[PDB]
């Protein structure tokens, strides 16, 4: 069925694909210093750096600041997935993605600065409360069905969708951080990349795959949600990854029919029976059974209320995180890996 | 139970993903 509803958001999201190839093509670059922002507190970490609470000295604004170490991101292979990540970014404008307001880099280091989304990981949220109602689930899940329709329609793969990565802003809504493996490509793609409870089999079979891994990973994070545990665990990734291209997966016992068969059919190890990559698309999902009740405007305007909202003691404050070591910066009197930065 | 065997395996905390 095509309708008026259909056309209305097929020319969003054509005038979507205008402003971001604007962008695409002229990207942005050294729009700030790192002696503008006062540095308050370590958030999160990873392999190449941490991200930091600031504040912008002449605004009074907070802001999240990723911090990568240049020489770490060429001795893990990562340059050319950190160039993606930040054009990407500095492209894509849309409510449930995390907003990109500057960058710059210097010596030793690349800096993004990031607006902060106060409410926490849903990570820590899930397994603290263990699981979440079905409702509950939903809601969070249709807000990823629809940025990934804006995505994949711009021609993006994310390629690293789980619990970890999204944020929970003031009004309860999800935003999606980290674009580290985001790649823009027509075409197949071969990186074995992402998280291992999380791939689609055809990434660890080594065969090139298309955004159809997007929507498996969808299938895996509407079952953790749900569930409290992912659809398949164990203590070593080579045995995860054994049970990921069986294409057994057993449902805990209280889940709907109707979320049983969205299920089966994301978790689907054939590419050609996978719901998002048939030839009615995304519609697919949004006309399911498990989403009847999902106004999908009424999502994108932000007019739902939400079922959790975290709570938040004034701006600056950070007690919906946890505690790391504090590590001073380092900038170098010499440049390092000059060359392979060039253009961020 | 299975949520049992996920809360005591060795990969409740946050995952860090992996690469070529
Ligand atoms: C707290 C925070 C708050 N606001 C914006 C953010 C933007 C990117 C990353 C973070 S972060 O959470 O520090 N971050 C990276 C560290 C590894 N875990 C993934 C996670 C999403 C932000
Ligand atoms: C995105 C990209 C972007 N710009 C330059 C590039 C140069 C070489 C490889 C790539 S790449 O595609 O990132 N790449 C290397 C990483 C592993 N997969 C193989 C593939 C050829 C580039």
């Amino acid at each position: 069925k095509k309708g008026s509803e259909q056309e209305s958001v097929k020319e969003f999201l054509a005038k979507a694909k205008e402003d971001f190839l604007k962008k695409w093509e002229n990207p942005a670059q050294n729009t700030a210093h790192l002696d503008q922002f006062e540095r308050i507190k370590t958030l999160g970490t990873g392999s190449f750096g941490r991200v930091m609470l600031v504040k912008h000295m002449e605004t009074g604004n907070h802001y999240a600041m990723k911090i990568l170490d240049k020489q770490k991101v060429v001795k893990l292979k990562q340059i050319e997935h950190t160039l993606n990540e930040k054009r990407i970014l500095q492209a894509v404008n849309f409510p449930f993605l995390v907003k990109l307001e500057f960058s710059f880099k210097d010596n030793s280091n690349l800096y993004m600065v990031m607006e902060y989304v106060p409410g926490g990981e849903m990570f820590s949220h899930l397994r603290r409360i263990g699981r979440f109602s079905e409702p509950h689930a939903r809601f969070y899940a249709a807000q990823i069905v629809l940025t990934f329709e804006y995505l994949h329609s711009l021609d993006l793969i994310y390629r690293d969708l789980k619990p970890e990565n999204l944020l929970i802003d003031q009004q309860g809504y999800i935003q999606v951080t980290d674009f580290g493996f985001a790649k823009r490509v027509k075409g197949r793609t071969w990186t074995l990349c992402g998280t291992p409870e999380y791939l689609a089999p055809e990434i660890i079979l080594s065969k090139g795959y298309n955004k159809a891994v997007d929507w498996w990973a969808l299938g895996v994070l509407i079952y953790e949600m749900a569930a409290g545990y992912p659809p398949f665990f164990a203590d070593q990734p080579i045995q995860i990854y054994e049970k990921i291209v069986s294409g057994k997966v057993r449902f805990p016992s209280h889940f709907s029919s109707d979320l049983k068969d969205l299920l089966r059919n994301l978790l689907q190890v054939d590419l050609t029976k996978r719901f998002g990559n048939l030839k009615n698309g995304v519609n697919d999902i949004k006309n399911h059974k498990w989403f009847a009740t999902t106004d999908w405007i009424a999502i994108y305007q932000r007019k739902v209320e939400a079922p959790f909202i975290p709570k938040f003691k004034g701006p600056g404050d950070t007690s919906n995180f946890d505690d790391y070591e504090e590590e001073e910066i380092r900038v170098s009197i010499n440049e390092k890996c000059g060359k392979e930065f060039s253009e961020f | 139970t299975t949520y049992a065997d996920f809360i005591a395996s060795g990969r409740t905390g946050r995952r860090n993903a992996i690469h070529d």
